[PDB]
């Protein structure tokens, strides 16, 4: 056998990678394009010696 | 960091399983039961 091999359907993966980013994003908190919802914090240095 | 409280936990919780059941992923649902008045309308009653 020196034949080529059938091949998937791009469009059923593009569903499951759209799928696996939208609910990585949903679950970790952040908008639907990646932004954080949330602020975070500076902490501040504590002064010069 | 994303909370919530009881109550709407609760109605995600049973609204995840009616889905499950309806749409034959759950086996063995009773046929019956899933012809009601409520479940007919479900494409109105799935949100709150």
């Amino acid at each position: 056998v020196g034949l080529f091999l059938p091949e998937y359907n791009p469009a059923l993966t593009d569903y499951w990678q759209t799928l696996r980013l939208r609910l990585f994003n949903l679950r970790h908190n952040l908008s639907i394009d990646g932004q954080p919802l949330s602020l975070a914090i500076y902490a501040e240095p504590t002064d010069p010696k | 960091a994303i909370k919530t409280t009881r109550l709407a936990e609760a109605i995600a919780g049973i609204q995840l399983y009616i889905n499950r059941a309806l749409n034959r992923i759950e086996p063995n649902a009773r046929a019956d039961v899933s012809t009601r008045q409520f479940f007919t309308d479900w494409t109105v009653n799935n949100r709150y």
